[PDB]
């Protein structure tokens, strides 16, 4: 289990750019919750 | 620093922070792998060029008298015996040891000739970096101003 | 016979194993005896390296022999790892040779050992004993054991062939002398000292 | 070898040449031998033990620098790779005199440990096991042919 | 272009192959990597010293070992391959092993055959959790049988 | 147990019996490498270049020379292992074909057989053993009345010389016959002998090996005795006599030879208790101490051991010996075994004499010339073949090929002093042993140049070793010690080591007469010293506390030569040169400060107790040091002085030779002192152990520089192999042996990058000598230089022989090596194996890393320019003190180098805490506190500069 | 005048006869070996 930091920079972008959940939202805080979620989940996902 | 630096940076950061300080001072980069780091390591030391030399955990012998300092000077010379030859040491070289691996273990022989400088990962320099991150993607005019 | 005809038709090898003095080695050697096959039994050990294979694969291919390499797991780890590619490529070559719509007037089926294309008869086949119970022996890697079915070969029936062999020498009872030397050779393993 | 076979001149021309002058100086010696075949008028020969060692050397040496001919002669014949380079060597040689043939035939068939011939050696009959079970073939091999 | 790991001219075609992949853009793959752990950290070393094509693409399997080099583990990316969890994920790995074209042919009984043959397959590798009372010893249940 | 006999006895009565001719060839798998034996297969050019077993299989095949027609045998003499003989599971299966790797199958011919004589077959795997048929010869199978009647039947048919003689040795079996017989004195005295216990386990073939090869060393005596008596020829009644005597001392010194002294005593009481031959009549005194006399009568040993009186200038010489009861025995012995020309074995305890006493009695052997060889963890078989080609010559004879030494008439006698260090592999076989006993029993080995089988002749073994309970000493085989008797060569006891080190002391002290009153109490303090120290630092703590009567002669030789250019000296200097030797032997090598402080008290109690009515204080004040620098005589230095001349000496230096400024202090001057000392001995090596960036090298060369030896340092780099080592060691040894340039050759822990480098520098440090280092052109060259070199000194030598021994000696005198390693305790232990004589040849410091002291003195030194002066500094009620000699009202310099200090223990401690967290760490070094105390000098002088 | 007698004689027969002696032409033998089996000429005796 050795991960690099580029490897959390690139789930932090993936969250934050090429995220599904982000179409057609534009409130901010609603935005950043969906972020939230999504970053946890991403981060899961990709290191389990 | 007063012992050549050796570099511990998984990010490359700093490899990238050396290069720009010393750009100006005609810096080059090579590694201990190279089949040109004897000729790169020479040159340095006649010309008194900054060199920054990566994949230290391959680290060769042949900088142990560059790295402790085992200067002759003798008939207005300052002589660095690099291997089987002397060398008329200039007084502006420098040299930095780097290498990306934070888990490399190293003889206690090359630990005392060089001194440590760690580039961890600190929790507020990594709350600044997301911080700035999610500024920019999401509120990229607060970020730009 | 089961078993290994089974993984000829797949274009497999044979991997019979079980500890020493199963009838592993001979059962290969009856069953290419059997086919009328060409068997060449290879005692297997640490210097047998890349080229080496592949120059007696390159010969088995060519003549159209059996090769029973006995005590595979005698080369070293890496070296069945390098050997697994020129065997995939051997099987490869007797599987398009197995195809209906090439026919004996075109080309010759050749694979690439040694960077060499070899011509591969149709006859050859790659047998390899191993018993995985010693300490010390090689592991194979999966990308290798994939390549063979395997079979345990653990219990020999002794009284079947005490009793046949006795027969066909020509005693007459030899229905009670296999029933009688069997249990007794038994007896000897498990009553006397160790 | 190098008389029965062609390419083995253009493809080994030093190995040629050598074999000429030890054939020569073999011929000479065995020349002088047969004018008079006492053994003790051999014996006393002056230089022919020292001779006869330079001789088998130089032959070993030659022997080993026919690898490459031998691998082609092995891709002739593909059962020629369970023989040995010295055995192929001899068989190759001896291909004119089949009588030194019949204990090679083991290494290279599953059951057949000689061939049958007639009496003058030119057509192959057919076959023998070491147990002296015989196979007669009904069209023979013409080895004139 | 696949490669087994292991032997001195398998480094050489890994070498060259990863050298026209990069510009070309096809895929390279590596199986074994674990049986040579120092040409591992050079191969790392070379990797990231690289820009290659936007296609290219180098798989490296290998079995979980110690000896493999936490460099080469930071720069990659693991995905870790082990029996499935339970009977339900089996059984969906062994269906989406199987192409639909090959479950789906004209006898209408072969999907439902391949379905049993799934379940008794979910089944034995799941009671090699229960070492001692599922089987008598860990056998090799795999993807081949 | 009859197997060899058995084997060879059936092949004859079958050979006899149906006509057909018998031909055995005797292997030993495990004495040569696995490719040596099967073949090996060229990577590059891919030809295969048959082995042992391979070759002779494919002869008896080819049958040139009708070999098919014949019976043969091939028997694998030695050890089995799953390694070597799984190879041969094609030949012993129902296939008989030896499968190589190129493709080649080779059939079994139905007139071989493939045999195997094995001891045991505790690692033989099952697919092997059942392959084979078994006989199994138990050890009651050769009954002891077999082996008597064999060695009496050979005493009366075969001459000892090479008849008179045969008369002697029939007569002297009929004298011996009564007593080889079943329940007689030789079996009982054996089945007794196994209830003791030995230094070696004890094997019934060895000691009968040794009793018949000291009877007929008993023969050749009443030859020599007739010879030198050709009136009367020794009679009936006195041969009767002798041979009974003899035969109860050869049942003694074979049976307990390998003994301590207490089993000695118990085999002779029971002896005594059993036997009818007339005995000596002591009360106490047991009988091992009673030679046997040619007039045929017991005759004490004390009766050769005179009291001699050594020549002033030949004290503690390395060629001396004081005659000792021990060592009289001891030497007869082994002149007893050494004249049959059997191989043996000298074990005990390091130091004890081993070496000196084989070289005592090889004194009396003029026609015998010994050969050095030391063994090590990576010993292999290439060492005794580079001394065979070195010092002998392969001819050819019709035979077959004869291994014979160059110089005719002579024998040589290879004396390898560690035969139980060679790594034992993971199937219990030593490959160097293996093929000593192939030498020893086949009476020659085979050369894998070209498979052919070469017979030894006049060459000798002889072994030493440590006991096999000592670390690193593995347990020789027992096929092995049935051919080579062992002799357990004990310490001196104190009575012993008091009369050989008063004599040597008397022999010192006549020097200055008014002394020679002190020569009973002085050997006493050594003595009584030597012993604490030994019962005191044990092997269990570190492995180089070992304390030898080494020790004590280095300390007789080194007070000799403090002595030897005085005119007078009072009692006061010669117990201060006493205690300056005392601490230079026995506290150098200790590590930590508890048994430095232990020594120095102990020295100091020793002193006072056997030196009363002397002024403690003139002859004992505590820093005690030694210079010739100062003077021309090694005579007691200030230390101030010794200071002064030092770092004007430094300041010479850093302009001359290497421009890197140091700071002096105690601990440098004791240092510099201590290497300085062994820079003036010849073949003085030393063994600097300390952190890195203490100053080893750098104050290595600075007392090079002083003693004008050149430095020279391997220039490592990553493509370094053994070859350019092995170029480097040439150049140095002909810098230092041809050109009689004195050379320190510095290296480090570091340059060794292989084993091989190890095993070169071991034999280099042991013998001042490689022997396979240099051959070829590379030897031609250099006899080239060593005649050219010979000639300049005005030495008349031209054969090659004594050119090499000249440039043997010349290197031992002018090369001085020094090793540098870290103090690691695995890698110390490691090392305390893998290269013996780096702890046997090389005098040993330990610099450790710099004290409290050090580190205070280093920066109160070097903050001398920086200010640190607070007048109105107020000392706290609780100073934290770090140096505990710190003075308590201390100045605001002394608590800023006090503060320093801490930090350097406080960074040693939070290293400690990571490494017990399972966390990384990086050693702290005295470089690093340089560091700080260098960056603190230019940051104090930057800010106040910025501030004014 | 030697050195032109040397060069007299390497110049007409490209090998001076006397100049290689003793260990010299030990030395010479061994690099001549090597190179011979470098170029793939294989030569053991020192006339050849
Ligand atoms: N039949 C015999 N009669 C008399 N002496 C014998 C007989 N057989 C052997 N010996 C002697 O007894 C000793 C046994 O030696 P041998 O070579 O037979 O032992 P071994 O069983 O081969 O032992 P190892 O495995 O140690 O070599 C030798 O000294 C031999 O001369
Ligand atoms: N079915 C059988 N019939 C007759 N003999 C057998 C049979 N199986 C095994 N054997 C005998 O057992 C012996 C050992 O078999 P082997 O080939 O050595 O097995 P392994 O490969 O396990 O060593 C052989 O000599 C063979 O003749
Ligand atoms: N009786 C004695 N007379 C003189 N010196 C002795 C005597 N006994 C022991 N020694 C000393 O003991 C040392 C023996 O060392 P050495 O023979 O090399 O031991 P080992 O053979 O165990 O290596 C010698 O230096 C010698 O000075
Ligand atoms: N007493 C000292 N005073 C000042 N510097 C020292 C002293 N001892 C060692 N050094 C430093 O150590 C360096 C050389 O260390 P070295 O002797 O090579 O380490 P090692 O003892 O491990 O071989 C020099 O650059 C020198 O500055
Ligand atoms: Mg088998
Ligand atoms: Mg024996």
């Amino acid at each position: 289990y050795q991960y690099s930091l580029q490897f959390f920079l690139d789930i932090y972008h993936n969250v934050l750019y090429e995220n599904p959940n982000l179409k057609g939202v534009t409130d901010h805080t609603q935005r950043l919750s969906i972020i939230t979620k999504d970053l946890f989940q991403v981060a899961f996902n990709r290191v389990a | 620093f007063n012992r050549y630096p050796l570099i511990i940076d998984p990010s490359g950061q700093a490899t990238e922070f050396i290069m720009n300080e010393y750009k100006d001072r005609k810096i080059t980069r090579t590694s201990f792998l190279d089949d040109a780091f004897r000729k790169n390591l020479e040159s340095a030391l006649r010309f008194g060029n900054p060199l920054l030399v990566q994949d230290v955990e391959s680290y060769d012998p042949v900088l142990n008298p560059v790295l402790n300092r085992e200067v002759r000077r003798t008939g207005g010379r300052v002589l660095i015996t690099l291997g089987d030859q002397d060398i008329d040491l200039s007084p502006s070289f420098v040299i930095f040891l780097s290498t990306r691996d934070p888990t490399v273990e190293f003889p206690p022989d090359l630990c005392s000739r060089v001194t440590f400088v760690n580039f961890t990962v600190t929790r507020s320099s990594l709350q600044s970096q997301c911080l700035n991150e999610v500024l920019k993607a999401e509120r990229p005019d607060v970020d730009e101003k | 016979y089961l078993t290994m005809t089974q993984a000829l038709e797949a274009r497999l090898g044979g991997s019979p194993f079980g500890p020493a003095g199963t009838g592993k080695t001979e059962s290969v050697k009856a069953l290419g005896h059997q086919l009328g096959r060409f068997v060449l039994v290879f005692n297997c050990d640490e210097t047998f390296d890349f080229q080496a294979m592949g120059r007696i694969f390159v010969g088995l291919c060519q003549v159209g022999a059996w090769g029973c390499f006995d005590e595979f797991n005698r080369l070293e780890e890496r070296m069945l790892s390098a050997v697994s590619q020129q065997v995939q490529c051997i099987q490869e070559a007797l599987r398009e040779h197995s195809n209906p719509n090439y026919d004996k007037t075109s080309a010759p089926i050749t694979c690439e050992l040694l960077n060499k294309q070899v011509k591969v008869s149709p006859d050859m086949a790659i047998f390899i004993t191993m018993n995985p119970g010693y300490a010390g022996r090689s592991n194979l890697p999966d990308n290798l054991k994939k390549l063979f079915r395997s079979l345990a070969m653990t219990k020999p029936d002794r009284q079947l062939i005490a009793q046949v062999m006795l027969y066909s020498q020509g005693f007459r009872t030899a229905e009670v002398l296999a029933n009688k030397i069997v249990p007794f050779f038994k007896l000897c393993d498990e009553q006397l000292s160790s | 070898i190098f008389t029965g076979s062609a390419d083995i001149k253009h493809l080994l021309p030093v190995e040629t040449q050598r074999f000429q002058s030890i054939s020569t100086e073999f011929l000479a010696l065995m020349k002088k031998v047969s004018k008079s075949p006492l053994v003790m008028d051999v014996l006393n020969i002056q230089g022919v033990q020292r001779s006869l060692e330079r001789l088998a050397d130089l032959l070993g040496k030659i022997q080993k620098a026919l690898g490459e001919y031998l691998e082609r002669e092995r891709s002739s014949f593909p059962r020629f790779y369970f023989v040995g380079d010295e055995d192929l060597l001899e068989i190759i040689g001896n291909s004119k005199n089949v009588a030194k043939l019949q204990k090679h035939f083991k290494k290279m068939f599953a059951g057949v440990s000689s061939i049958i011939l007639n009496e003058d050696n030119s057509v192959v009959l057919g076959i023998s096991s070491r147990e002296g079970e015989e196979v007669m073939f009904k069209t023979p091999v013409s080895i004139t042919e | 272009t696949s490669i087994a790991i292991g032997s001195a001219e398998g480094f050489n075609q890994a070498d060259k192959a990863i050298n026209t992949a990069v510009k070309s853009g096809r895929w390279v793959m590596l199986k074994n990597v674990h049986l040579a752990p120092g040409w591992l950290m050079q191969l790392e070393k070379k990797l990231h010293s690289l820009q290659p094509h936007a296609c290219f693409r180098l798989f490296l399997t290998m079995e979980i070992n110690p000896k493999v080099p936490v460099n080469l583990l930071r720069a990659g990316r693991i995905f870790v391959f082990e029996p499935p969890p339970g009977v339900k994920a089996n059984m969906l790995r062994t269906f989406s092993s199987i192409p639909v074209s090959r479950i789906c042919k004209s006898p209408n009984e072969r999907a439902r055959l391949y379905f049993l043959l799934a379940w008794f397959h979910a089944i034995i590798q799941e009671r090699l959790r229960y070492a001692p009372l599922g089987w008598s010893k860990k056998y090799e249940f795999g993807e081949s049988d | 147990s009859g197997k060899s006999m058995a084997w060879r006895v059936l092949l004859k009565a079958l050979e006899r019996l149906e006509g057909v001719e018998g031909v055995a060839h005797i292997i030993d798998p495990k004495a040569i490498s696995k490719d040596h034996l099967y073949g090996t297969l060229d990577p590059n050019t891919r030809e295969w270049t048959d082995g042992l077993f391979t070759h002779v299989l494919r002869k008896i095949i080819d049958s040139v020379r009708g070999e098919l027609q014949k019976r043969q045998w091939i028997v694998f003499d030695g050890d089995v292992d799953p390694e070597w003989v799984e190879n041969l599971n094609s030949v012993l299966d129902d296939n008989k074909l030896l499968t190589l790797p190129n493709g080649e199958r080779l059939s079994l011919p139905p007139n071989v057989r493939i045999m195997f004589e094995v001891q045991d077959l505790k690692y033989a795997t099952l697919a092997t053993v059942s392959r084979c048929g078994m006989v199994w010869f138990s050890e009651d199978v050769l009954s002891t009345d077999m082996i008597f009647n064999n060695f009496l039947a050979r005493l009366r048919s075969i001459p000892l010389d090479e008849s008179p003689m045969l008369q002697i040795q029939r007569d002297a079996a009929t004298i011996m016959q009564p007593y080889f017989t079943s329940n007689g004195l030789v079996t009982k005295a054996l089945e007794h002998a196994f209830q003791l216990e030995h230094i070696m386990d004890l094997t019934r073939l060895r000691c009968l090996g040794s009793l018949f090869s000291m009877l007929h060393q008993a023969c050749r005596n009443v030859a020599q005795y007739n010879a030198n008596h050709p009136d009367f020829p020794m009679q009936i009644e006195q041969l009767e006599r002798y041979i009974q005597r003899y035969l109860v001392y050869a049942i003694l010194w074979s049976l307990s030879g390998d003994s301590r002294l207490k089993m000695r005593a118990e085999l002779g009481e029971y002896i005594r208790r059993i036997t009818t031959v007339p005995l000596p009549t002591a009360p106490n005194i047991p009988i091992i101490d009673y030679e046997v006399s040619i007039s045929g009568e017991w005759s004490p040993w004390q009766a050769k051991v005179p009291q001699i009186e050594v020549e002033t200038h030949k004290v503690a010489a390395p060629d001396v010996v004081v005659p000792t009861l021990d060592t009289v025995r001891h030497e007869a012995l082994l002149y007893t075994w050494l004249a049959e020309h059997k191989p043996l074995v000298l074990c005990g305890p390091p130091g004890s004499g081993k070496t000196m006493t084989l070289f005592s009695a090889l004194r009396a052997l003029p026609d015998m010339e010994v050969v050095g060889l030391n063994f090590s963890s990576a010993t292999t078989p290439e060492l005794l073949l580079k001394t065979f080609d070195h010092y002998c010559e392969y001819r050819r004879t019709p035979n077959g090929v004869v291994l014979a030494p160059v110089q005719l008439g002579k024998w040589l006698v290879l004396f390898c002093d560690e035969i139980n260090l060679p790594d034992m592999d993971k199937y219990g076989t030593q490959r160097v042993i293996s093929f000593i006993r192939q030498m020893v029993e086949h009476g020659g080995f085979y050369r894998t140049s070209d498979q052919t089988w070469v017979k030894l002749e006049r060459i000798q073994f002889v072994g030493a070793c440590n006991p096999p309970t000592d670390p690193g000493r593995k347990p020789l085989s027992h096929r092995f010690l049935r051919h080579v008797p062992v002799v357990y060569v004990d310490y001196p006891g104190p009575a012993s080591l008091t009369q050989i080190y008063g004599t040597f002391n008397r022999a010192m002290l006549r020097l200055i007469p008014s002394l020679r009153t002190y020569a009973e109490p002085l050997t006493a303090a050594m003595v009584e010293f030597y012993t604490m120290s030994q019962e005191r630092f044990t092997q269990d703590t570190q492995p180089h506390y070992i304390y030898s009567p080494r020790e004590m002669t280095r300390w007789v030789r080194g007070i000799f030569e403090a002595l030897r250019p005085l005119e007078t000296l009072p009692v006061e200097g010669l117990i201060r040169i006493w205690a300056h030797e005392a601490l230079r032997l026995f506290q150098d090598r200790l590590v930590e400060d508890e048994e430095r402080r232990w020594t120095d008290e102990n020295i100091d109690t020793v002193a006072l107790k056997h030196f009363p009515n002397i002024d403690r204080e003139k002859a004992m004040s505590r820093p005690i040091l030694y210079s010739n620098w100062l003077s021309k005589d090694y005579i007691p230095v200030d230390q101030e002085e010794l200071r002064d001349y030092v770092k004007a000496r430094l300041k010479v230096f850093y302009e001359e030779e290497l421009d890197v400024p140091l700071v002096l202090f105690n601990e440098v001057l004791d240092h510099v002192l201590r290497i300085d000392r062994i820079f003036r001995q010849p073949q003085g090596h030393l063994l600097l152990i300390g952190v890195s960036g203490a100053g080893k090298t750098t104050l290595s060369r600075f007392v090079a520089w002083m003693n004008g030896l050149s430095v020279y340092q391997i220039k490592v780099h990553r493509k370094y192999t053994g070859e350019d080592f092995d170029e480097d060691l040439r150049t140095v040894l002909r810098r230092s042996g041809c050109k009689n340039e004195k050379i320190a050759f510095i290296m480090d822990e570091s340059n060794v990058l292989d084993s091989g480098f190890l095993e070169r520098m071991n034999t280099l440090l042991a013998n001042g000598e490689v022997p396979g280092l240099f051959e070829g052109d590379e030897y031609a060259t250099l006899m080239t230089q060593c005649k050219e070199g010979a000639q300049k000194e005005g030495l008349m030598l031209d054969s090659h022989e004594e050119l090499y021994k000249w440039f043997t000696s010349q290197v031992i005198r002018n090369l001085h090596v020094v090793f540098t390693m870290n103090p690691s305790s695995e890698g110390l232990k490691d090392r305390a194996a893998t290269s013996p004589a780096l702890f046997n040849r090389c005098v040993l410091n330990w610099f450790g890393d710099w004290s409290t002291e050090a580190l205070y003195q280093v920066g109160k030194e070097f903050t001398s320019k920086m200010d640190l002066e607070k007048p109105n500094y107020i000392v706290p009620d609780y100073m934290p003190v770090v140096y505990d000699k710190l003075p308590q009202p201390p100045s605001h310099r002394e608590a800023i180098v006090n503060s320093c200090v801490f930090v350097h223990q406080t960074l040693h401690q939070a290293n400690a805490r990571l490494a017990k967290r399972g966390g990384r760490t990086m050693a702290i070094t005295p470089r690093h506190y340089l560091d700080f105390i260098n960056h603190y000098a230019n940051l104090f002088h930057e800010k106040r500069s910025e501030l004014e």
